[PDB]
């Protein structure tokens, strides 16, 4: 059992530049039989380095391997758009065979103040038992960001799932929804749902919130 | 992205003595809508059932619990019309309803 | 060289799942050789299932030893993979791949099939209006969504029309979650606020295409100007 | 330096409260103040001043909140501008009363 962990999970890197990645393992592969993935979402997983020395067939030069033992590190000269993808170093000497977490590269971009946006449940969809109120980020950079409920002075727990979109192609930012969900009895007992949105380039956090029966 | 109101229609008209200048003497004429919603509205002006093309300036809408908005429009008129009885009517367009209102020198 | 992959697209917990994997174009004789299955859950890493080597040589994770059976067929060319006593938390993505010796591991990938374990049945979207409420904040511009909610397996579409069947570029697509063993997903569309102040249009509809039925309820919008 | 024009609308002869306007155009400077008088008593509330637009031009309106009845008893309603160091006084009231 060989464990590979990958960090940074996530960087911020810049067209043209060069981009490092760490492959760490829990102890030393015989021959050092590392090879690396490259994978796109939507798409299936490729091959780019096997033995962590050899290229293979229609893979560009200019990636780069090297290091030995339980130390390996992949660069690449001449970042492109299209390399901003994920990542995987996986070992074949193990057999059976182990894959690590795996590292994502961003672009970098400035930070852009989000816009924040509550919609209340229609009354067509209480008439189901079932409420969702929704909390919308749009246009923020980073990724990192903090989205807490708060409903009565109360903070929400264990009832969040979180989604969040991929990197816009054009625009570079990133947006996610946050859902509430909660009893039908338990929301005619609440009177103002709000959810908390906490950004970098906001010099103070900003709160929406709504009254009921008014929407 | 609370409350619809009709239109209110409002027609100023010059004193006895409120027109000046080189002869012949010409005014103004005010039509405004207070507290109407939705914002959007048409003014128009009639002269004894003709259109008035030209001459007319209206003021874009300005915000003055629901939202309430006003708007001003001015008309040019001339002296010698007045004197003639004739009748201006301010033409007010809000959501399909239309709302005239007729002045005259007349008492 | 090119691997292609099939099974059912939805079971049941606690059963049993059978996937082929089908390639054509080489054979499993000469040494090094080998297929390997890796799934990966969304917003996870790959995982390792299993490897075949040639002469009848099979490998299995300990982690899951004694719960996965690898079985191959010369005559059809295609690996056979069983899986039992599903359980929701493995739902992922299963990829077949061939080693062309014994440095070059994985050079040809397939395509895959989403294999979707959810103890429900595959019924049909249901659509909710969503109304905004944001006041006192016009800002540059505001925003209206769209709940698809209830649907399985999560494949769908959203393309956002006028009254007047309008074409809108919204490309504001939400991943889907597993909330209370259904897929739950949100879809928004930015509009100009100056396009809202203008036509009598006060709606427009909400369309999507999923292969249970094809409802398309409209958000009526409360206009501003 | 021109001095602004002074120029008092009144409610129509046949009828409509309402209000009293008194425009100053094409004056200059932008600054201007401009106040309301009745029967020659200062006032001290029910009159506001609208913001000074650009009709180089300026536009200045005042609106004066009156009643029905004080209007047609012959009352005195004078709208002082003050420009440059002069005073204009222009004294209006309704023809059929
Ligand atoms: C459907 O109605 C909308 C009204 O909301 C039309 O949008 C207007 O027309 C122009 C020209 O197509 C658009 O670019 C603008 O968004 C709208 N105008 C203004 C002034 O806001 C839309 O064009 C209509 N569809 C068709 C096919 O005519």
């Amino acid at each position: 059992e060989i464990v590979l962990t990958q960090s940074p999970g996530t960087l911020s890197l810049s067209p043209g530049e060069r981009a490092t990645l760490s492959c760490r393992a829990s102890e030393t592969v015989s021959n050092d039989k590392v090879a690396w993935y490259q994978q796109k979402p939507g798409q299936a997983p490729r091959l780019l380095i096997y033995g962590a020395s050899s290229r293979a067939t229609g893979i560009p030069d200019r990636f780069s391997g090297s290091g030995s033992g339980t130390d390996f590190t992949l660069s690449i000269s001449g970042l492109e758009p299209e390399d901003f993808v994920v990542y995987y170093c996986q070992q074949y000497a193990s057999s059976p065979r182990t894959f690590g977490q795996g590292t994502k590269v961003e672009i970098k971009r400035t930070v852009a103040a989000p816009s924040v946006f509550i919609f209340p449940p229609s009354d067509e969809q209480l008439k189901s038992g079932t409420a969702s109120v929704v909390c919308l980020l749009n246009n923020f950079y980073p990724r990192e960001a903090k989205v807490q409920w708060k409903v009565d002075n109360a903070l929400q727990s264990g009832n969040s799932q979180e989604s969040v979109t991929e990197q816009d192609s054009k625009d570079s930012t990133y947006s996610l929804s946050s859902t509430l969900t909660l009893s039908k009895a338990d929301y005619e007992k609440h009177k103002v749902y709000a959810c908390e949105v906490t950004h970098q380039g906001l010099s103070s956090p900003v709160t929406k919130s709504f009254n009921r029966g008014e929407c | 992205g609370v409350a619809e109101m009709n239109p209110n229609v409002n027609v100023f008209v010059p004193p006895r003595d409120g027109f000046s200048g080189p002869a012949p003497r010409k005014s103004k004429l005010i039509c405004e809508a207070t507290n109407f919603t939705p914002k959007p509205i048409t003014v128009s002006w009639l002269k004894d059932g003709k259109l008035v093309e030209s001459g007319f300036t209206t003021d874009p809408v300005t915000i003055e619990t629901p939202q309430t908005y006003k708007v001003i429009s001015t008309l040019t008129i001339s002296e010698i019309d007045w004197l003639n009885l004739n009748v201006y009517t301010c033409r007010v367009d809000h959501r399909g309803l239309t709302f005239l209102k007729n002045v005259s020198s007349t008492c | 060289v090119t691997l292609k992959e099939s099974g059912p697209t939805l079971v049941k917990p606690t059963q049993t799942l059978t996937l082929t994997c089908t390639f054509s174009g080489f054979s499993l004789t000469t040494t090094g050789e080998g297929v390997g299955w890796i799934r990966q859950p969304p917003g996870k890493a790959l995982e390792f299932l299993a490897f075949i080597y040639w002469n009848d040589a099979k490998r299995y994770n300990p982690s899951l030893q004694s719960r996965l059976t690898i079985t191959k067929d010369a005559s059809k060319k295609q690996v056979v993979l069983t899986l039992t006593n599903l359980d929701p938390v493995d739902t992922a993505t299963y990829y077949c791949a061939r080693t062309s010796g014994w440095d070059i591991e994985f050079e040809y990938w397939g395509q895959g099939t989403l294999v979707t374990v959810s103890s429900g049945s595959a019924s049909a979207p249901t659509l909710f209006p969503l109304v905004s409420c944001e006041n006192s904040s016009p800002s540059s511009t505001v925003a209206v969504g769209c709940l698809a909610q209830d649907f399985l397996p999560d494949s769908i579409t959203f393309s956002w029309k006028y009254k007047n069947n309008s074409d809108i570029s919204s490309t504001r697509g939400f991943p889907s979650v597993l909330r209370g063993g259904k897929y739950a997903a949100t879809s928004q569309v930015l509009l100009p606020s100056k396009d809202v102040m203008q036509g009598t249009d006060e709606h427009v509809v909400c369309k999507v295409q999923h292969p249970n039925g094809n409802k398309e309820k409209d958000v009526p919008l409360p206009v501003v100007i």
